[PDB]
RNA sequence: GACCGCAGCAGGACUCCGGGGUCAGCAGCCUCUAGCGCGGGAGCGAACGCGGCUCAGGGAAGUCGGCAAGCCGGCUCCGUAACCUCGGGAAAAGGAGUGGCUCUGACGGCGCCGGGUCAGAACUGGAACGGACGCGGGGAUCCCGACUGUUUACUAGAAAC
RNA sequence: CAUCCGGUCGAUCCUGCCGGAGCGCGACGCUCUCCCCAAGGACGAAGCCAUGCAUGCCCGCUCACCCGGGACGCGGCGGACGGCUCAGGACAACGGUUGCACCCCCCGCGGCGGUCCCUGCUAGCCGGACACCGCUGGCAACCCGGCGCCAAGACGUGCGCGCACGGGCGCGCGCCCCGCGGGCGAGCAGCGUGACGCAGCGACGGCCCGCCCGGGCUUCCGGGGCAUCACCCGGUCGGCGCGGUCGCGGCGCGCCGAGGGCCCGACGCCUGGCGGAGAAUCAGGGUUCGACUCCGGAGAGCGGGCCUGCGAGACGGCCCGCAC
């Protein structure tokens, strides 16, 4: 395929850059304004290690939640019935395994 | 020293050669089946023959053919004529036909051109030889014959 | 059927050049028999530049059909060296033609190798056929 | 493209033969690997996926002197006698059956050991025990060898011989 | 070096002897020995001339006509057609290599000492090697004379004799 | 499934052809009342192609919509079979007959399963992270850029019987041979013991060996015409050492010889040449055709080169030159 050089151009229509170290004045669109993360850890080693379990057996139930009901319900109006958004927590030792 | 190379038969090891001198084997003499003897001439030889029949790392298997030798020319290897009649069908009659094998003349047995040998199929050891001599039998000092 | 007045380039191809063929027409090569809008003076043989329409003829290497006409053709390359008034001094390495009619129309699909910005500003044709303007 | 078909070849009577097929993935060659030596082993996916270790450029070998029954790792110190291209002893490349100077070192305990001949223990103390590569780098990966001894030794002495 | 041509005239004059290097060479180029500094010198660096060079892009379009110039060239290995009196054509046409080093091989007399030719390989150098010099451009046809020879000293070397 | 008859003469008996008469397989003409079966762009155009369609399925993992169904994605398996055509190819393909003690193989099926040290390991159990996606995008199109969230039976690690264990490397029968095996017509396998290497694979443990099927080569025999093609070849023919390969071998490369093939027709040339099982016709012996239905070969405009793969030198993969 035809791709553009490493080194940058006039040519170039458009480019891309990473704030690292910034001015004390805060971005108008960049510093004020926070993402929230979309989702949470699932990997059970990290939901562990989230909630500190090595700093302070398998925890099973300190899983978090969304909470928002269930996907794929609003039209059914089965919004009061609020499932557990739970993320599936994967990598988390069972009896069975 | 002309050649460019040693050359060592693989089955013995070359401290052999060196010390020991009262007993051990020096030669492998391996017996072909088929029901032919490992001459004496492989037995007590000094040739050495990678692809020897008898004492080269080489194995007879497949079919068993004989001819008469038309060339004794190349080194260690012979031509062997192949003499059968093929029957044409529409006329009753029978066509004298002849076909060449490449065969490896290991130097144990001797070959003088117009002697019978048995050539025996082995693992390809040139682009034309796929055949190994087993037996000599020779023939007289000096026709079409089918073997 | 040059479209546009070219600012004057060296010209390096004269009456007798053996130009040879930018186009799958058939020509191999091309023997230039005059130069259009030539009105010359005594004793000076007809001259061509890039982008000026040459007639042609076709010698023995090419297809039997293209031979033995005096056919139209346009310079796409030069090796003598010309300076466009930008100042850049520009040359090619072989002198080359594509035959195509007055109106414009090309014989060939194809054109090969770079062509002159000269002869694709002055021919419409050979700027959509020709790969690269150089 | 390098192939191993005989389609590409004459017959036994030097006429052309005719090409039936186009080159065929099964009858394929590689590029040779002559195996440079030092003064790292490639892994190749052949035919049923089977890895070949290619060795490239190999240090040292397990190299044995079976007489004495003593074997040891050495170094290669330096490649003698290839005994089909001059051009491969003094490029240091390594094949089977290639002589080749060892360290002494690894065996030079055995110097005060006697009664394993004579001739091999001179060579303990010289630094040069030779000895003939026997296992194929480029397609087992290794340089194992085996010390030259009796009749062979005599031989590859007097084509080393400074002439 | 004094002869004979006007002359102490780049004209013409018969022999003998004939080193080195590069080379196939008594060739070209450079030299040892020996000879030796030519109807003068200075200045300048115009045109034009004569003797040589080099030239972009094109490539005989110049001209009566490729005249003159250029191209090619030594060696080694391949590779060579029509035609033909079978002898030729033919160096046909057309290619490729070539240096300097460092080494290998072969070739004799026969304790031991030649020879300088032939191959083959590394490794090197702005992509360079017959490095100057010397040194076929080639091909397709037509006419005429078979050829090698001879010819109008001083305008015709030809197909003429 | 043993048959003739018309024609040279003025007549006759011959030779000898010409012509009929039968049966197929296709074209054309004219004509077809109905049903059953059935061939159907092969025929010196393997010429070119608009458009449509011909390879998906699956849920290992599932925090948009809809519910237990998950889309999208990642992952797996398959896409190498099938369908198509007969261009190329004349000791080739192809047929019948051998071998691989010279070999590669997915699946499935049956066995078998011990995995070194040593540092650092977590073995109730490891990382960090990619796509989809959230944001912010260029580009005519094709194509895809960044930044963050975050899973796997994906990815990389990884504890684990010093009878630990992959490859390869040594030393391990002979007394003239053959008359036992783990075995074989065959000295083959396996192991012991040296040393090398740390190969496996272990995060829902499985390498490995077998059998199968499908290869790859291979042995013998059969395998077009043309002499207005008589000599031919020069890795060509053998040896030897290496390399390469799944392996074998001039298969490649050095080296060393001078072979090798042929009037039992070699070699050259040519083909409107795929071969076989078969098809047509048909006392017998034969002649002709081997497009196509099954089997084996070959190819995807024409050459090359590869990648992924267990397998493709694949073209409803890629890359390049060529032709359009």
């Amino acid at each position: 395929k035809s791709i553009r050089g490493c080194i940058v151009g006039p040519d170039l229509h458009a480019l891309s850059v990473v704030l690292v170290d910034a001015g004390d004045k805060t971005l108008p669109g960049l510093t004020d304004v926070v993402v929230p993360k979309r989702l949470v850890p699932k990997r059970a080693s990290k939901i562990r290690r989230l909630f500190g379990l090595p700093t302070t057996d398998p925890k099973d139930q300190m899983l978090v939640c969304e909470l928002i009901k269930e996907l794929g319900h609003e039209v059914t109006l089965k919004n009061g019935e609020k499932k557990l958004k739970y993320p599936k927590v994967q990598r988390v030792v069972t009896d069975e395994k | 020293q002309h050649e460019r190379a040693y050359h060592k038969q693989s089955q013995i090891f070359q401290g052999r050669f060196l010390r020991k001198d009262n007993a051990r084997c020096l030669r492998f003499y391996k017996s072909i089946g088929m029901g032919y003897h490992t001459p004496i001439t492989a037995i007590n030889g000094t040739y050495i023959d990678k692809k020897c029949p008898f004492t080269g790392n080489v194995s007879i298997r497949g079919r068993i053919l004989r001819g008469v030798v038309h060339s004794a020319k190349m080194q260690r290897s012979i031509i062997v004529r192949r003499d059968y009649l093929h029957f044409v069908q529409k006329y009753k009659r029978y066509e004298r036909r002849h076909k060449h094998v490449a065969a490896h003349l290991s130097p144990c047995f001797r070959v003088k051109e117009g002697d019978i040998v048995t050539i025996g199929e082995c693992r390809p050891l040139s682009k034309t030889i796929r055949f190994n001599v087993i037996k000599v039998e020779p023939v007289s000092e000096a026709r079409f014959s089918p073997f | 059927g040059g479209i546009g007045n070219k600012f004057r380039i060296s010209c390096g191809l004269p009456v007798g050049a053996v130009i040879n063929c930018a186009d799958n027409s058939g020509a191999k090569s091309l023997n230039m028999i005059a130069v259009k809008n030539w009105k010359g003076h005594l004793n000076r043989f007809p001259k061509a530049s890039v982008g000026d329409m040459v007639l042609i003829t076709v010698g023995r290497d090419g297809k039997p059909e293209l031979r033995r006409k005096v056919t139209p053709a346009v310079v796409v390359r030069q090796r003598k060296v010309w300076r466009r008034k930008d100042g850049v001094w520009i040359y090619f390495q072989d002198n080359a033609g594509v035959i195509i009619n007055p109106k414009g129309e090309l014989k060939g699909s194809s054109i090969t190798g770079p062509v002159a910005k000269e002869a694709a500003d002055r021919w419409p044709k050979i700027s959509t056929t020709a790969e690269c303007v150089h | 493209g390098i192939t191993h078909d005989k389609m590409y070849k004459r017959s036994k009577t030097g006429a052309v033969q005719g090409k039936w097929h186009k080159k065929r993935k099964y009858n394929l060659g590689r590029q040779p690997a002559n195996t440079k030596l030092i003064v790292k082993i490639s892994t190749i996916r052949c035919r049923g996926g089977n890895i070949k270790r290619r060795a490239l450029r190999l240090s040292h070998g397990s190299f044995a002197w079976g007489s004495a029954d003593i074997s040891h790792k050495a170094r290669i110190l330096q490649v003698v006698y290839n005994s089909t291209s001059n051009e491969l002893v003094r490029t240091n490349t390594l094949v089977k059956g290639c002589v080749v100077q060892i360290d002494s070192a690894p065996f030079k305990s055995a110097l005060s050991n006697d009664t394993l001949d004579k001739e091999i223990l001179d060579q303990i103390r010289g630094d040069h025990i030779l000895a003939r590569i026997s296992s194929r780098p480029g397609q087992v990966g290794t340089a194992d060898g085996y010390i030259l001894e009796g009749p062979e030794l005599l031989f590859y002495q007097k084509k080393l011989a400074p002439k």
